[PDB]
């Protein structure tokens, strides 16, 4: 169900950690991502999508 | 509560607070058979 | 948007400036404007464009009070990409539990 | 001029200079015994001495 | 969820995430947001036994 | 409805239909921006970001802006045209000529501020009833002497100009251009329009002080929202998200009370003397066992008695503080004097006086099973509770001890307490002050907030050190810039809501100012609670003293606007009755005749085409007669009613017609309105005056003494 290993592009071996792997490859990119505005003051940012 | 007004810790108190087992780290270890150094371009090495 | 277009028709295919950066091997045409075209607009303290842009091109050189108000942005940058890091490492532990 | 100070004056159940001295006395000394020597004294040793 | 069932919503979840991290320009295989996705969805809440 | 007027309306569809394709074009354009922005920016992460922002802010205004996007439309003595909306639209390719001016912009500020004495170099008015993209239909205003040929619902300036004129028009313009910000009162008689001078007051004030009343919001109070109608339609941002309409029924929220009560308990439910009767209630409540209460401790059987609840009632009220907060003080004073006897009894005669070690021991072992015991808490719940106004009320109701104990009167006696009436809402409200809260805190929610601060604690930890970085130089991260208490609330669900359904849901709320129309119908209480929801003392008070129908309403605006702004109120009574006929007006005159002797009224000068008409009613023909009456009406052209009781099928109540003006008006059987309560009369003169152009009589055997 798994199919290809990214990785190594073989199907995926019996014990491999694809949660792990799966957290971090989502995780990574994280800092690309617009994020709320850093700045204390303000109203509440949820107005603006 | 014997001297001052501080409990005494029972048994099962080895086992609930901060400070005991059953507990995490979040902070790592610092490892034997280590070193650390500035890194330099090699373009005569091979991939491996 | 209009002088970035004119700087990349101006330049020759054989320019090692826009060389370098049409192979892919580095940059990106908006540093190029920057050097050359102009610099643009630039944000206050508070994060919101200022009205009047900084017409002069790194390659000109900025006058003062373009290069002051262009200090702004660069100050910010700094605490920005440490506090960029935090919500990144909230989600990452997240998934990971 | 303004309706909210009118307002806080008459929303305002202390009377008189010394009931409000007292009242400051044991805000800032509530351990201390309601004599009014010591409640005039001490706001004029506070800010304006 | 309520509508449609757990396949449904799981689709709709993955899709979700999938087109912010693609508007965003990041690029991430549909199966690792499907493994997280799925432990989300592995109870089920007894009425009446 | 001319033809002109149908090509006039057409002509202003087409250019509302041009500006919406700009603004469908401008948005197409600021959404591709933004997609291809965030996709592939291409520049450093501060610069993208505030260009993100800037598009999506931009297209949020858009989105706004699509409800009516256009209001009206000025005309200037220059023969320029103004055009004002909810976005200001320039042509790149025209010098920037204004196709939409912004409601905000200087220019645009004689459409508030211009009136007919004092226009700002205007000539005429508009408004358009906007509905979604189009545009139902508009109403002109001449700001300026009548013509007579101009178009409009109100057909005011039909009116008019069938000097006097000069007369009215600067008396309208004193009132509304008055540079106060208090409390102001308006009452015109019957015919005077006051409501038109009422909402263009309103329009100006809100205006004017926009800018420190955008986070306050306006609260509009009446029978209709007719006045948050208008306020949403030439500010639809702050109707939209910064208005509030509750009629006085609506007072307490989540309670939509409609119920009405007898004349004999509401005039005296309305009243400032109940204030005292709700305070000997709840002191009621502060009783007294009948017989000695066993409290049974575990151990030693213990009893309270009449004369130590006594006592602990009596530190209590010395106390002052609320029901609910001078509870902690009962029930402490039982606790220690239970305390007390119980050690005394359990040491027997040995400990008494002894070192802390013992007796302090004892009476926190003796007071630790008294919180936790289940009869000790019955008996403390069993004299002085803990009180709701619901519950105080109901059960004051309907007990018949209780009444005499308060000191009410016998008339407010009812079988169901729970049955609320509109005379009741503030009494409900009130009672939160007395009553207050029992330090009321919680538990669940501090636990997870502690564990998502922890969270973050542990989030910011796993970061690496400065002591062990790589990087080829020091940089700031992010444990020198947020906490682990900043960082958890970054992720909560800081939930945000609409300041219109934020206020509506709060009851201590503040507003910036507060709208009264039909104000002769609240009473004492009524006003009590507006004044103590809005301290600023803003108000703006429209009604009629001689047209109330409740019997608890104001009998004036001194009785009521002089125990909170004694001398700084502002008063203003519009002169002139042009919106009806003289012979209306005589008819008025003459019922008005039996309210006082003198009832100076407003001189009408204008006179109707045809003058009214009354007729009998004989064998039961009234069922045929209103419909071949509204048959014929209606068919011809205008607005025409039939006002009744309900007993009459055909009827409209005149709880219902106050707010309105009709072309013809029928009035049936007045003997019964005049037969219907102390306001009777009252409510006959508001019939006939409602009529503008013709009105219609039918009477059982002879017309009304009066008449
Ligand atoms: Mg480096």
């Amino acid at each position: 169900c798994y199919g290809r290993s990214m990785a190594t592009g073989k199907l995926v071996d019996i014990g491999e950690a694809v949660g792990i792997v799966a957290a971090q490859s989502i995780g990574e990119p994280g800092t690309q991502l617009t994020m709320r505005t850093f700045h204390q003051g303000g109203v509440t940012g949820g107005a603006d999508i | 509560t014997g001297p001052g007004n501080r409990p005494l810790k029972s048994l099962s108190d080895l086992l609930k607070g901060k400070q005991g087992r059953f507990r995490q780290n979040l902070l790592g270890k610092r490892v034997d058979y280590s070193g650390r150094s500035v890194i330099v371009v090699g373009p005569q090495l091979k991939l491996h | 948007e209009e002088v970035g277009k004119a700087l990349e028709e101006f330049y020759p295919a054989d320019n090692p400036i826009i060389t370098i950066v049409k192979s892919g091997a580095t940059g990106n045409l908006t540093q190029t404007r920057t050097l050359a075209g102009m610099k643009g607009l630039v944000t206050n303290p508070k994060g919101e464009f200022i009205p009047r842009p900084i017409k002069s091109s790194f390659r000109e050189g900025l006058t003062v009070l373009e290069y002051f108000i262009n200090t702004h942005g660069a100050r910010k940058g700094l605490a920005d990409t440490a506090l960029r890091t935090a919500d990144s490492g909230y989600l990452t532990r997240r998934l990971v539990d | 001029f303004s309706e909210i100070m009118m307002g806080t004056l008459e929303k305002d159940t202390t009377s008189g200079t010394d009931e409000a001295l007292l009242d400051i006395y044991r805000k800032l000394r509530p351990g201390e015994p309601p004599t009014k020597e010591s409640a005039q004294t001490l706001l004029e040793n506070l800010f304006f001495k | 969820l309520r509508v449609q069932g757990p396949r449904e919503v799981q689709i709709h979840l993955v899709k979700e995430v999938q087109e912010v991290y693609r508007a965003q320009g990041v690029s991430i295989h549909d199966k690792h947001i499907e493994v997280i996705v799925r432990q989300m969805l592995r109870r089920v809440t007894i009425i009446d036994s | 409805s001319g033809r002109d007027y149908e090509d006039e309306l057409q002509s202003e569809r087409d250019y509302v239909a041009g500006l919406y394709a700009r603004l469908d074009a401008e948005r197409a354009q600021s959404q591709r921006r933004y997609a291809a922005a965030l996709r592939e920016h291409g520049g450093t992460a501060v610069e993208r970001d505030a260009e993100v922002r800037a598009l999506a802010k931009d297209i949020a205004r858009l989105n706004v802006a699509d409800n009516g996007l256009c209001f009206g439309r000025l005309d200037t003595l220059d023969d320029a045209r103004l055009y004002i909306g909810r976005l200001g639209i320039f042509d790149r390719d025209n010098d920037f000529e204004p196709l939409l001016l912004d409601w905000r912009a200087p220019m645009a500020r004689p459409f508030y501020v211009a009136t007919a004495a004092n226009p700002e170099n205007m000539r005429r008015r508009r408004q358009f009833h906007t509905l979604g993209r189009k545009v139902v239909d508009f109403t002109d205003e001449i700001l300026g002497r009548p013509t007579g040929a101009e178009h409009d619902a109100t057909n005011d300036a039909a009116l008019l100009a069938a000097d006097i004129v000069a007369t009215i028009q600067a008396e309208q313009d004193q009132v509304i251009r008055l540079d106060h910000t208090g409390v102001l009162v308006i009452e015109g008689g019957p015919g005077t329009g006051k409501t038109v001078v009422a909402l263009h007051r309103v329009a100006y004030l809100l205006y004017t002080y926009r800018k420190q009343m955008e986070r306050h919001g306006v609260l509009v109070v009446g029978p209709t929202p007719a006045f948050l109608d208008h306020i949403g339609r030439v500010l639809p941002s702050l109707g939209e998200s910064d208005a509030v309409f509750m009629t006085p029924g609506d007072f307490v929220p989540g309670l939509h009370v409609t119920a009405e009560d007898t004349p004999e308990a509401a005039e005296v439910k309305g009243s400032l003397k109940i204030l005292d009767v709700l305070k000997a209630a709840v002191a009621d409540r502060q009783e007294l066992p009948s017989e000695p209460i066993p409290i049974d401790l575990s151990d030693v059987t213990m009893r309270i008695d009449a004369e130590t609840a006594k006592w602990a009632r009596d530190e209590a009220r010395k106390t002052g503080l609320p029901h609910n907060e001078a509870r902690a003080e009962f029930v402490d004073v039982v606790t220690y004097v239970v305390t007390e006897r119980a050690v005394a009894r359990i040491g027997r005669g040995w400990l008494t006086r002894d070192d802390k070690h013992a007796w302090e021991k004892m009476r926190a072992d003796v007071v630790g099973e008294l919180e936790d015991h289940e009869q000790f808490n019955a008996a403390l719940d069993a004299l002085w509770p803990i009180l709701t106004p619901e519950d105080v009320l109901a059960q004051l109701y309907t007990s018949h001890e209780r009444l005499r104990a308060a000191g009410a009167p016998e008339c407010l006696w009812r079988a169901d307490g729970e049955a609320w009436t509109v005379s009741d809402v503030p009494l409900l409200d009130e009672l939160v002050d007395l009553l207050g809260r029992n330090k009321a805190a919680d538990e669940a929610a501090e636990r997870e907030r502690r564990e998502e601060e922890a969270y973050a604690a542990g989030v910011l930890d796993l970061m690496v050190d400065r002591e062990d970085l790589m990087d080829d130089e020091d940089h700031l991260l992010a444990q020198d810039l947020i906490d682990a208490e900043e960082l958890a609330d970054r992720f909560k669900e800081q939930d945000n809501r609409e300041l219109s359904e934020r206020a509506a849901a709060d009851r201590e709320w503040t507003y910036g100012h507060v709208v009264v129309d039909e104000a002769q119908e609240l009473s004492e209480m009524d006003w009590r609670l507006l004044m103590r929801r809005c301290p600023r003392r803003s108000f703006t008070i429209v009604g009629d003293l001689a047209q109330r129908r409740s019997p608890a309403g104001a009998r004036s605006w001194g009785a009521m606007l002089d125990s909170y702004v004694p001398g700084r109120w502002v008063y203003k009574s519009l002169s002139v009755n042009y919106r009806t006929p003289a012979e209306i007006m005589a008819v008025a005159a003459a019922v008005l005749a039996e309210f006082a002797p003198d009832a100076t009224p407003p001189d009408s000068v204008r006179a109707c085409g045809v003058a009214p008409w009354a007729r009998q009613v004989t064998d039961d023909d009234i069922a045929s007669a209103i419909a071949e009456f509204v048959s014929e009406e209606a068919g011809r052209e205008g607005t025409s009613v039939v006002i009744g009781p309900p007993d009459v099928p055909g009827t409209v109540p005149p709880s219902e017609t106050k707010g309105l003006e009709f072309d013809a008006v029928l009035v049936v059987e007045p003997e019964r309105i005049l037969a219907d309560g102390p306001r009777g009369a009252a409510e006959l003169y508001v019939a006939l005056t409602r009529a503008t152009q013709r009105l219609g009589v039918l009477y059982r055997d002879a017309l009304p003494q009066a008449l």
